[PDB]
RNA sequence: UUACGGCGGCCACAGCGGCAGGGAAACGCCCGGUCCCAUUCCGAACCCGGAAGCUAAGCCUGCCAGCGCCGAUGAUACUGCCCCUCCGGGUGGAAAAGUAGGACACCGCCGAACA
RNA sequence: UGCCUCCUAAAAUGUAACGGAGGCGCCCAAAGGUUCCCUCAACCUGGACGGCAAUCAGGUGGCGAGUGUAAAUGCACAAG
RNA sequence: GUUGCGUGGUUCACCGCGGAGGUAGAGCUACUGGAUGGCCGAUGGGUUACUGACGUCAGCCAAACUCCGA
């Protein structure tokens, strides 16, 4: 038999994407959209973090929106 | 930058053979360039076989 | 006050006007920037252009040239990217005038059997380019007292819009055409 | 052009800076405007995008100072800075405008610190 | 000429347009200058004749329900299988407006020597008035030597109708072999 | 026929569901065969119905063949239990959905070319008709 | 209220291009490099001091669908759930492309002219 | 045989096979922090040696280049 | 899964409202590739029946293509 297991590896998926959604009360420092890259960028009361993270500032409800094509996360404090 | 880098850029008396002569600003040191010909003095800048056989014979 | 910018705003300026008819002023073309560069490509090989391409412009021009670095490194040529290889001086202003003179009255009848530049050397928007072929040229700088030849190529960039429009301006001023 | 390449080149600095300095109710943002003759000085608040003081030097009293153009910097200076204390602001974002800071905008910083203003 | 009788649909949507097919029934809208579009019913074999014969772009007179109106004959959408008209665009004409309308073009001729005629398009979109003057548009080739390509212009179009696709669509090509 | 290159060398079997939306109509020539049913056709069949058409007419006319096996299918060794990997490529299939033209054709004669495009029917893995330009 | 100068909201229905017109204050080019400051070289830019020249360009206004952009209604593809041997049918959603068309943006605050 | 990226994976997350492709066991004292400034590749025309392609000047160019290193997500507002 | 003690509708279903997507489909002069027939033709080969780059006009395809998009 032909050993072709010259590809049979893979690394471990990092449960990337969104985590709150719109119209969701939040508390302060909850992760919204952990993703690779500003996929999402941060609005109003949101930072960004190391790895790109888009955690909340201040508590309230998250809507999402566009902001010269970009699209944003802000939070309605 | 424009301060002790750059070299001696002083005004400079220059002549031809010709006669010619200006004043311009130059990196000669001196001041007494002296050149051989000028815009004035050089060349284009002021301007058959069967004819031959007749000057041998 | 050089003396061929005193000349470009006595005669060179109003006739400009009856050669294309302009509406306004600020219309007439005006030789904006003169621009000296070696382009010494002998310099991937042995590194030596210190004394060479720099402390000649400077005599030469009047100030002390930019070292241009490449940008991609070529094998061809056995060049690698950030390895000098040109030697580049702008002429602005009161300098520019007093090179633009210095070139025509004295330093270009010294080609070797000269016999005019070439016309044809416009881009098709009125910026004139030629070149030379060695450092005596230009009296600045001695024969005896120099490394090996080198030549250059020299740029004259005009505000004006066409070919023969430039051409027009550069005549004037004291280029030789054929 | 050289006028249609300085007005592309001075509004991609303004908003440069504008990515990290907005300006607010509680502390405005004093947008400069410099030109070759006259400077000009506006408080914007961007959350509605609404002045809420201005001064210039177009007006009769800045006409009148003797000196150069960094002289008549300082009375611009002078201008919002009492007209910023007389709306309650006592505290403000600079905004260079996309200008060099120095000179003439710096004349009027200097000028809006030691009559109230806080930054 | 092409008399023809329609009915106002009374449900549109998928559900139905297959009731009305089996029914012997065309969905069609007829839209046009800047009213709002009607839903409209074809008799079905009907419109299948009104545009067999008498071309293809065939100014209809349409009768929905008592009121009397023109139109065009814009696009079909046949079923790729069955070969069968499923829905129909109608657009109306007020007795001339400048319309873009593809129509189309035929051969007439033998070539002479050892040629194979080649046709790239059987259509060019030329724009006319109302009932349609315009027909097929005849292109004679004589028989002329293979090497001479028959561009858009030299085109024998009538009188009232301009030429708008392009003036370089090649429209028969002669080569060797 | 066959490609020469293709980004992936070893991929899967298209899926053979849907009517065809792309290459229903005859655009190039007079006389076409339209497929009815799905099918891989592979290289083989495409240059055995080709020269069943060429070598009916044998002289004039025109064929176009707007049909092209990009797509690859593999091939396990001879006598080889399952799973030590995914063969090599051996195939060169174009997915064929119902309704899409295969071949199309202009001739001067009608029931010459009609019926030699039947002969390419018989060449190929489907059922067919001839369809003509209205 | 305006062939005005800023700052934003919005990010092509707004951009790109073509064609005409515009200078009261302003905006601009422009005139200079003594002064803070400046160029991997250059008062070109950045900066400063100016007001001899001009609407040529930027800018502003009017008009053009040309290249782009936006885009239904209908119908088909696809599909949730049921009935079905498949083919297909009932009920509930519904594109992409294309066509009719839209469109040379619209709105808020401050200053200057008018008032 | 552990870690990292894609697809399979059925539009959240997750998902197997001796299924389809590739990388890692580093490198950087600046390639980190900050402040300020800049716009590229490709192509067209002109230019001493100079060539398809060194350096220069001018057009056109909204991201096709670039990112220490694989791919994905990003990035021209720049993270270049 | 069962059972003791707590907690008490927090679970689940449907209708309404606010949300992220890149599958099916489709598209490709919107990218990376594959690719059929025309027209023009850089080069290459023997003045040019052979080669047909880059463009352009019609028709197409893709798990590791996406301007789109249920
Ligand atoms: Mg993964
Ligand atoms: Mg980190
Ligand atoms: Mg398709
Ligand atoms: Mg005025
Ligand atoms: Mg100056
Ligand atoms: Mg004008
Ligand atoms: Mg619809
Ligand atoms: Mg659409
Ligand atoms: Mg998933
Ligand atoms: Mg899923
Ligand atoms: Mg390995
Ligand atoms: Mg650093
Ligand atoms: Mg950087
Ligand atoms: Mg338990
Ligand atoms: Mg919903
Ligand atoms: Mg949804
Ligand atoms: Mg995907
Ligand atoms: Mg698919
Ligand atoms: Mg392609
Ligand atoms: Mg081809
Ligand atoms: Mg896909
Ligand atoms: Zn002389």
């Amino acid at each position: 038999g032909a050993s072709s297991s010259r590809n049979g590896r893979d690394s471990a998926a990092q449960r990337l994407g969104v985590k709150r959604y719109g119209g969701q009360v939040v508390k302060a420092g909850e992760i919204l959209v952990r993703q690779r890259g500003t996929k999402f960028h941060p609005g109003v009361n949101v930072g960004r973090g190391g790895d790109d993270t888009l955690f909340a500032k201040t508590a309230g409800a998250v809507e999402f929106g566009i902001k010269r094509g970009r699209k944003t996360v802000s939070i309605v404090g | 930058m424009k301060s002790d880098i750059h070299p001696a850029y002083e005004e400079t008396t220059v002549v031809c053979g010709c006669g010619n002569t200006f004043q311009t600003r130059s990196t000669k040191p001196g001041g007494r360039i002296v050149v051989e010909v000028c815009s004035q003095c050089h060349p284009f800048y002021t301007g058959g076989r069967v004819a031959r056989f007749e000057k041998r014979y | 006050q050089p003396r061929l910018k005193e000349r470009y705003r006595s005669e060179i300026r109003d006739a400009l006007r009856k050669q294309f008819g302009y509406g306004n002023v600020m219309q007439i073309p005006t030789v904006t920037k003169v621009v000296v560069n070696m382009g010494v490509g002998e310099a991937a090989r042995d590194a030596k252009l210190i004394n060479g391409a720099v402390n000649d412009l400077a005599l030469i021009t009047g100030q002390k040239p930019e070292v241009r670095r490449a940008r991609k490194s070529i094998a061809q040529f056995k060049l690698r990217e950030g390895m000098p290889v040109g030697v580049r001086v702008t002429l602005r202003g009161d300098r520019m005038w007093e090179f633009l003179d210095r070139l025509t009255s004295i330093a270009l009848p010294r080609i070797r059997d000269f016999r005019g530049l070439s016309p044809k050397q416009f881009d098709g928007v009125g910026n004139y380019t030629f070149g030379l072929a060695e450092q005596a040229v230009f009296h600045e700088v001695d024969v005896d007292k120099i490394d090996r030849v080198r030549g250059m190529d020299i740029n004259v960039v005009t505000s004006a819009a066409t070919d023969d429009e430039g051409r027009a301006l550069l005549r004037a001023l004291g280029f030789p055409f054929k | 052009s050289v006028s249609a390449t300085r007005r592309i080149s001075r509004l991609r600095r303004h908003t440069r800076l504008r990515k990290k300095l907005s300006g607010t109710a509680e502390r405005p943002r004093l947008v400069v405007h410099r030109s070759a003759r006259h400077i000009h000085v506006q408080l914007v608040n961007d959350l509605n995008g609404t002045t809420v003081a201005a001064a210039s030097s177009i007006e009769a009293d800045v006409r009148g100072v003797p000196g150069d153009k960094k002289a008549r910097s300082v009375r611009v200076g002078q201008l919002i800075a009492e007209r910023a204390k007389a709306a309650g602001i006592d505290t403000v974002v600079f905004d260079r405008g996309g200008y060099t800071y120095g000179g003439r905008i710096a004349a009027l910083a200097d000028a809006a610190r030691e009559n109230g203003l806080s930054f | 000429s092409n008399q023809l009788r329609v009915t106002v649909r009374t449900e549109t949507g998928k559900g139905a347009s297959r009731r009305a097919r089996r029914a012997g029934k065309i969905p069609a809208v007829l839209y046009g200058h800047g009213a709002e579009p009607q839903h409209l019913e074809l008799p079905g074999h009907d419109y299948a004749a009104v545009l067999r014969h008498s071309g293809t772009n065939a100014v209809l007179t349409l009768d929905i329900a008592g009121k009397e109106q023109l139109a065009l004959t814009k696009a079909l959408h046949i079923h790729p299988i069955r070969r069968t008209i499923q829905h129909a665009d109608l657009l109306v004409v007020r007795r001339g407006e400048k319309v873009v309308v593809e129509v189309s073009v035929v051969v007439e001729g033998q070539a002479g020597p050892d040629t194979l005629v080649t046709q790239e398009t059987n259509s060019i979109e030329i724009e006319a008035e109302a009932l349609s003057i315009p027909e097929q548009l005849t292109v004679s080739i004589e028989g002329a030597e293979p090497g001479t390509q028959l561009t858009a212009g030299q085109i024998a179009l009538p009188a009232g109708v301009s030429l708008i696709s392009d003036p370089d669509l090649l429209v028969v090509n002669v080569v060797k072999a | 026929l066959i490609p020469r290159k293709v980004k992936h060398r070893k991929q899967h079997h298209p899926r053979q569901r849907g009517i065809a939306s792309g290459g229903t109509t005859v655009n190039f020539g007079d006389y076409g065969i339209q497929a009815l049913e799905h099918a891989y056709v592979t290289n083989r069949q495409i240059e055995s119905a080709r020269i069943a058409i060429n070598r009916h007419i044998k002289r004039g006319g025109k064929v176009w063949i707007n049909i092209f096996p990009d797509r690859p299918l593999t091939k396990k060794p001879a006598e080889t239990r399952m799973g030590s990997g995914k063969g090599s490529p051996e195939w060169w299939v174009a997915n064929v959905k119902p309704g899409r033209v295969l071949f199309e054709l202009s001739y001067p004669n009608e029931g010459v070319a009609r019926a030699a495009l039947t002969r390419a029917i018989h060449k190929l893995p489907i059922k067919a008709r001839i369809i003509t330009r209205e």
